[PDB]
RNA sequence: UGCCAGCCACCGCGGUCAUACGAUUAACCCAAAUUAAUAGAUCCACGGCGUAAAGAGUGUUUAAGAAAAAAAAUCACAAUAGAGUUAAAUUAUAACUAAGCUGUAAAAAGCCCUAGUUAAAAUAAAAUAACCCACGAAAGUGACUCUAAUAAUCCUGACACACGAUAGCUAGGACCCAAACUGGGAUUAGAUACCCCACUAUGCCUAGCCCUAAACCCAAAUAGUUACAUAACAAAACUA
């Protein structure tokens, strides 16, 4: 009648070897559009085993260099006055514009961390944006 | 979990993020696999155990004809199909 | 297949050993492709590939089995537990 | 050629870890004061870390310089001295409900 | 060795340090016959001036 | 074309840094007598109470502003494989969103 | 025939309806041999050591053997042996008041040279800190201070050298308190036991011996791997 093993193989490896075999002699429907159309990763039952030792994981951190420049404006001035959208796709938080000016900024030649970050504010309040310093 | 480390991009001050450019490639083939199933007048299930979507994935199958089963998993149910269902039952032929 | 009565174990044990059905691979189908050592729990079963000529030496168990799948010339050594069902 | 990959950098946003209360001060037995406003005022037992609320290296010395005060004769054993009574709280622990 | 050797003259009864003088010998004579299989000049001059 | 990594980078999420002490506003989707599910963009959806003070005004589809604490609320406890989550967040209210 | 007479290589049979004893019919298997008895061929571990028989109480070293890629002297805290010291409690002892005080599920016995309060040596033991997990090779160590001090330029190793809780022995000193043995009370059919009261060896210091433990984290030392893979249970599996 069928296969009811889950472990031997895949969906797929139990139907053909079935019908090669000849117990199984109407072939399903959904088995021609499997030959066609493969998956990326064949469906084999595998025991999730817990990782033990030294081994960790390969998942990297997602950090960037606009990150760096972003924690000294969130430790000196905090959350900025304007709201956080997450609705509108374009949205440009107070701190983005924040380090798309200390980007074009640092263009300039500029080297020291403490031009650029106070150059920054008083560009910023050119604009009119508010920068009150907390503490 | 351990098995979904190959389609993690990566991680975000602890949040996971998974990779759309696998995400793109999988769903292509997976819409890809649904229709032609569909196209051969093949029986397609929706399942899902969520309280949150129950109302509108029962909904969605609906509209598209074919079946939806959001509520309690009964034990013997595909295995069992007979006794669950009727003498003679179907069995559907593609799971979402 | 357990039931009170032996004629109802024996006719639920036909019906659900259907169910689980295998596909073993048989080079030229008269032999295993290569040998093959295995430790199951607490059984140790050691198979070796043969010629034509020689087949069928094995445990009593694995000759009825092996009479089914279609294997006819093969060589076993089992070590350890002899428990059937293992 | 894709500079939108993320860089193998530390995390900029580890916040400082905190220090206890004692933290690069200098514990000693001759200042009652400091070492009695760690002692239970009715009875004279010492706090633990559940109530201190000092680190792992502040604690143990605290310990030793009480003790050494009780042989020493700085002060007293089975009670609170009456004089440093009203001293600042630190302690997290109440006694009127 | 001889600083062992001058607290054990006053301290009679302490085993750990008595373990720890018998251990020290047994590792310098160790080294001792691995320098002797190796710069025998050099072992006649150690074992001539440290007495051992 | 859009390479994904790029997407990323100029995402608002991302421009956010850690989820503490983040005024985010967000959508109210479901009203109980007393518990107000808030959206707020994220993965989750936050649950706050209605204020004493203009009350009748939070309803369906009103934008309130939201101090974000913790974006998914999960803690590990002992003889756990895996952490067991709230599917929730962490929000509290500041009031309504100011047209 | 009726657990009788008897049978069996192992498991077993016979206790008035035995395919197992004895006889009969029939059958099976060897065959000029068949069966029994004793020797021999063969047969244990290139397998195992948390729970099964099995990691020896610990460390160093000799004989011997490994090295082959890389890399590695540690460390706030209660190691150890000396010297000095005492906070809280208890007792000798004195004063005062009271006639009772101790004890149990309930009592008796014991005490009345007693109990409460105030004043107070010696001996012994080390509240809270400790929801910390440090030191030592192990057994062990956690009141304070000082002195001396924790091997190896960083592998394995015995029957050899050194050590080893507690109980026990020999000699001297100490004795608050606890306490085998012993005596009394109670319980019980009996109680040379559990429960109550008294007291000794002894627990303590100095010198010597004994060398035993569920000395158990029942998991040997040094380098490693998370691959392969669930007997059961437990503290996941494995390689050199
Ligand atoms: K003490
Ligand atoms: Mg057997
Ligand atoms: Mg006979
Ligand atoms: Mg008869
Ligand atoms: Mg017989
Ligand atoms: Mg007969
Ligand atoms: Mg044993
Ligand atoms: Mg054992
Ligand atoms: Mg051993
Ligand atoms: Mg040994
Ligand atoms: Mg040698
Ligand atoms: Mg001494
Ligand atoms: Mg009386
Ligand atoms: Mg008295
Ligand atoms: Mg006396
Ligand atoms: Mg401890
Ligand atoms: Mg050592
Ligand atoms: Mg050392
Ligand atoms: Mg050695
Ligand atoms: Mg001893
Ligand atoms: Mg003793
Ligand atoms: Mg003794
Ligand atoms: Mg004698
Ligand atoms: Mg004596
Ligand atoms: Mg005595
Ligand atoms: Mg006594
Ligand atoms: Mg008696
Ligand atoms: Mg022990
Ligand atoms: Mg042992
Ligand atoms: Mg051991
Ligand atoms: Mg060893
Ligand atoms: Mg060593
Ligand atoms: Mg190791
Ligand atoms: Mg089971």
């Amino acid at each position: 009648a069928g296969s009811r093993l889950e472990t031997v193989g895949s969906i797929f490896s139990r139907t053909r070897d079935l019908i090669r075999a000849g117990v199984l002699k109407e072939k399903p429907l959904w088995l021609d559009i499997y030959n066609a159309f493969p998956p990326l990763r064949e469906p084999v039952f595998r025991r999730p085993r817990l990782r033990y030792g030294k081994a960790k994981a390969a998942v990297q951190d997602i950090f960037y260099h606009e990150d760096r420049i972003r924690a000294k404006f969130y430790s000196a001035y905090g959350s900025g006055p304007k709201a956080f959208d997450l609705f509108n796709p374009n949205f440009k938080s107070t701190c983005q514009r924040f380090v798309e000016k200390y980007i074009e900024l640092q263009r300039l030649g500029e080297t020291d961390e403490e031009k650029l970050f106070v150059e920054a504010g008083k560009a910023l309040l050119a604009e009119g944006v508010t920068l009150r310093r907390v503490g | 979990h351990r098995f979904m480390e190959p389609y993690l991009f990566g991680s975000r001050l602890g949040q996971d993020i998974i990779d759309l450019e696998q995400t793109a490639a999988h769903l292509q083939l997976a819409l890809n696999f649904t229709a032609h199933v569909a196209y051969r007048e093949g029986i397609i299930l929706f399942v899902s155990r969520h309280r949150q979507f129950a109302h509108l994935i029962e909904t969605t199958a609906r509209d598209c004809g074919e079946y939806a089963h959001t509520r309690y998993f009964k034990g013997g149910l595909l295995t069992n199909a007979p006794l669950l269902l009727g003498p003679g039952v179907r069995l559907p032929d593609l799971i979402i | 297949g357990k039931a009170t009565e032996r004629a109802d174990a024996f006719r639920k044990a036909k019906n659900r050993a259907v169910h689980y059905l295998h596909y073993i691979e048989r080079y030229e189908d008269h032999t295993i492709y290569h040998d093959i050592s295995l430790k199951f729990k607490r059984t140790h079963i050691k198979m070796k590939k043969q010629p034509r000529g020689y087949g069928l030496h094995c445990h009593r168990a694995i000759m009825t089995i092996c009479r089914l799948i279609g294997i006819k010339d093969l060589y076993a050594k089992v070590s350890g537990s002899v428990n059937m069902l293992n | 050629s894709n500079e939108d990959l993320p860089v193998p950098m530390e995390n900029p946003y580890k916040e400082p870890l905190k220090k206890c209360i004692l933290c690069e001060k200098h514990v000693d037995y001759k200042n009652v004061q400091l070492l009695s406003q760690f002692i239970s005022p009715f009875t004279g037992c010492i706090y633990g870390r559940h109530i201190t609320g000092l680190c792992g290296k502040k604690q143990k010395e605290i310990t030793k310089a009480i003790k050494r005060a009780q042989i020493l004769g700085f002060m007293p054993v089975t009670y609170k001295d009456p004089a440093y009574l009203k001293d600042p709280k630190v302690c997290n622990i109440k006694y009127r409900e | 060795i001889r600083n062992y050797e001058e607290h054990m003259q006053k301290h009679r009864k302490d085993k750990a340090h008595k373990r720890f003088l018998l251990m020290s010998i047994d590792q310098r004579k160790k080294m001792l016959k691995n320098l002797r299989e190796t710069n025998y000049a050099v072992f006649e001059k150690i074992c001539k001036e440290l007495g051992i | 074309v859009e390479s994904f990594a790029s997407m990323l980078r100029h995402s608002p999420l991302t421009q956010m840094g850690p989820a503490k002490n983040k005024l985010v506003i967000g959508q109210i989707f479901h009203i109980v007598e007393d518990d107000l599910y808030i959206d707020f963009g994220g993965k989750f959806h936050c649950v706050c109470k209605r204020p004493e003070v203009d009350g009748e005004k939070y309803q369906k589809g009103t934008r309130v502003r939201l101090r974000l604490l913790d974006l998914e609320l999960t803690s590990r406890f002992l003889g756990a494989t895996t952490d067991t989550t709230i599917l929730e967040a962490d929000a509290v209210l500041l009031g309504l969103q100011e047209s």
